[PDB]
């Protein structure tokens, strides 16, 4: 109980800019972020 | 002295110039009659054109 209640409590961002660059789309950190998020997810 | 070719340059030149146009009417006609994916959508929320070459590169980036 102890443990767990002790547990309780960038390079992929310039890859997807760089494609966005050459498509001289415009480009927002928080689409940046979603991106970066959905290739995790 | 060679009309033989003449005559047959003249038929498939005209031919060829009379079916391309009708070639372009049908492929509209034809193409009119036919007419009647997760990064897709999140560019779509931000309102961005996007064309087909990115998206391949965006899925092919997630997958390499």
């Amino acid at each position: 109980k102890r443990l767990l209640e002790k547990l309780n409590t960038a390079p992929q961002n310039l890859e997807v800019e760089n494609i966005l660059k050459r498509y001289h789309i415009n480009y927002t950190q928080a689409l940046i972020d979603e991106l970066v998020d959905w290739k995790t997810g | 002295t060679r009309e033989e070719e003449w005559l047959d340059k003249r038929t498939k030149s005209q031919e060829k110039v009379y079916f391309d146009q009708e070639d372009r009417k049908a492929m509209k006609r034809l193409l009119e009659k036919l007419n009647t994916l997760e990064v897709e959508n999140i560019l779509k929320r931000y309102h961005i054109n996007y064309t087909q070459a990115l998206i391949d590169e965006l899925v092919d980036w997630k997958t390499g």
